């Protein structure tokens, strides 16, 4: 992991990111947070209008966090980066998505959605992939079944699917990713049901120790909340 | 002596026999998916290791 | 960084510079704002570190193309068409088929196919080691649901699903390009060539053979099988005949890297440890490649 583009260069801590936050609106102050948050939401809500993968709209959230964290909402307007990430986040995992396809399924007459792309990619510094707390779902969907046989897959089957997804949708429009790596936002995202789950998955499971995990899984439960 | 790899050999482990994936185990028994070369334990060594990745912390980041 | 010097490629789509140490790819941005064949070349070759696949020292924005950087020396391909037989089966066979295996189980470990490979993809370096680059129609291996390309990789490096027509394939279509290369290595031609047409097919059945029902199932899944007819497959006459420069190594792991089997073919896993690289000689980087 250390090797990714994630790690080397856009994870940080809290006071890292705290100081980046100063740093972009010192170099270009608290209305802007809940003002990309915002539209973030709206970025969300428009990319999931469109019958999009679960996939392509957390990079798409990504993009504008990412793209806003460098850059403030007044020397660029948000409401015009708001198109250019869907369709940055279509071309780069292969959603194949045209360009006036995009155009007529949008409010975009195809130049609103291009002028805003070299100046994101500069500002985003090229990393273009990002890791996504969903394989780990579809992992941690499997590795509790192979470690536990005591009471497996009925209520796992019938409510995290469908509730842990909706909530790391919403751990993606709050700022979790920079902080930790996403297996750990899937541990803490699933601790919702820790009744019998996660605390018998990792004291069974045990090169790491297992209370320094729960204890970077609880911060980040104390970070969503 | 020599090694093949440097250093390419993560330590867990896996069992394939074991899931019920609603997802996989029932796209495998399709005729046009296993023609490719698709079988269930290269998804599952894909998605579970990639589960792993990166158990570190926020203090190594400094 | 920002020192040029002559250029090399005669391509429109791009031409890549020289300088330092280094090599300057400019990607011609003036349809689409960027082709998809520019950032899907950025986005996995920004993440890799390896002695076998080429990295980027800096990725800095032009007035209107994207800037890369890239190795110095040339490639394979140039090694393999032109010398006087200095490559000898001892040494020379075993040294670059395992750096370049390391670099596409690098590629397989990330999950990300690279399915361009080319003896002028497989480029060297001052120190002799091989590289692995030009990630042009590279793509991370999806979820099992979406649908991929069909011609991503070229007619004489081509997997025999990618023939038949497979959409959504696995990733080891790139260990039969690298068992062609070994084959082309090893016998200094051109392998398995094709009339710029669908006559790849004929000439792998010709070479490698049709596959059987019995064998590799579910090929008649491609409405593809039933235009041509069953060829026999090469028995272990071929040992002497045809290969006659080899180990009796080298024809265990090339016949289990030529499988036409993609679920039964040798990943990188177990081609790393197929117990020829155990077989003396051991190899050695010093070559006389100039
Ligand atoms: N690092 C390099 N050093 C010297 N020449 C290079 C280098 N990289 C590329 N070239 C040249 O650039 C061209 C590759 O461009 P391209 O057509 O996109 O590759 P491909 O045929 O695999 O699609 C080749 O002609 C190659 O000789």
């Amino acid at each position: 992991y250390r090797h990714s583009s994630q790690y080397r260069m856009w994870s940080y801590t809290k006071d890292q990111l705290q100081e980046k936050r100063v740093d972009t609106n010192a170099r270009a102050m608290e209305e802007e947070l809940d003002l990309v948050n915002f539209y973030a939401k709206k970025v969300q809500v428009i990319a999931q209008h469109l019958n999009l993968p679960t996939e392509v709209v957390a990079t798409a959230i990504s993009f504008f966090r990412r793209f806003f964290l460098e850059n403030s909402v007044m020397q660029i307007d948000p409401k015009s980066i708001v198109h250019t990430t869907i369709f940055l986040a279509c071309k780069s995992e292969n959603y194949f998505i045209s360009v006036d396809s995009f155009a007529q399924k949008a409010k975009s007459t195809r130049d609103s959605v291009l002028k805003f792309e070299f100046k994101l990619l500069e500002s985003l510094k090229f990393s273009l992939l990002n890791h996504h707390p969903y394989k780990p779902l579809h992992g941690f969907f499997l590795d509790i079944q192979n470690v536990l046989y005591g009471k497996v897959d009925l209520n796992y089957m019938g409510q995290i699917y469908d509730r842990c997804k909706k909530r790391i949708t919403a751990a993606l429009l709050t700022d979790v990713v920079y902080f930790y790596t996403p297996p750990q936002i899937t541990l803490a995202t699933l601790l919702i049901e820790d009744e019998a789950l996660v605390t018998r998955y990792l004291e069974t499971k045990f090169s790491i120790d297992s209370a320094k995990l729960l204890t970077i899984i609880r911060e980040c439960k104390s970070i969503i909340e | 002596p020599f090694n093949g790899d440097r250093e390419a050999h993560p330590p867990f482990t896996l069992k394939g026999s074991v899931y019920n994936d609603p997802f996989i185990k029932d796209l495998e028994h399709r005729k046009e998916f296993i023609a490719s070369g698709f079988n269930t334990n290269y998804a599952y060594e894909r998605v579970l290791t990639e589960a792993f990745m990166g158990l570190g912390c926020v203090i190594s980041e400094e | 960084e920002y020192t040029k010097e002559k250029k090399v490629g005669e391509g429109t789509y791009a031409v890549v510079y020289l300088g330092c140490k280094i090599a300057i790819k400019e990607i011609k941005t003036s349809k689409d704002g960027l082709d998809m064949s520019a950032i899907r070349e950025v986005k996995y070759l920004q993440e890799m570190q390896h002695p076998n696949v080429i990295e980027l020292i800096d990725i800095f924005m032009a007035y209107d193309n994207l800037n890369l950087v890239l190795e110095f020396l040339p490639t394979d391909l140039e090694v393999v068409i032109k010398d006087k037989s200095i490559l000898f089966t001892p040494a020379d066979i075993k040294a670059w088929m395992l750096m370049t295996l390391r670099g596409v189980y690098h590629c397989h470990r990330n999950f990300i196919l690279h399915r361009d490979l080319k003896p002028n993809n497989l480029l060297f370096s001052p120190d002799g080691q091989i590289k692995v680059a030009d990630f042009g129609l590279a793509r991370a291996i999806p979820a099992p649901h979406e649908i991929l390309t069909s011609n991503v990789v070229t007619r004489w490096y081509r997997a025999p699903e990618l023939l038949f027509g497979a959409k959504h394939y696995t990733s080891a279509i790139d260990i039969w390009s690298v068992g062609v290369i070994f084959a082309e290595l090893m016998l200094r031609i051109p392998y398995l060539p094709g009339q710029n047409d669908v006559d790849q097919m004929e000439v792998t059945f010709r070479a490698l053979g049709t596959p059987t029902d019995r064998d590799w199932p579910e090929v008649s899944s491609f409405m593809t099988y039933n235009k041509l007819q069953i060829y026999p497959p090469p028995s272990r006459d071929e040992l002497r005949k045809r290969f006659i420069a080899a180990s009796e190594y080298a024809l265990d792991f090339m016949c289990g890297m030529l499988t036409m089997n993609p679920q039964k073919r040798w990943t990188a896993v177990q081609c790393l440890e197929s117990d020829y690289f155990k077989e003396l000689p051991p190899p050695s980087d010093p070559s006389s490649i100039k």
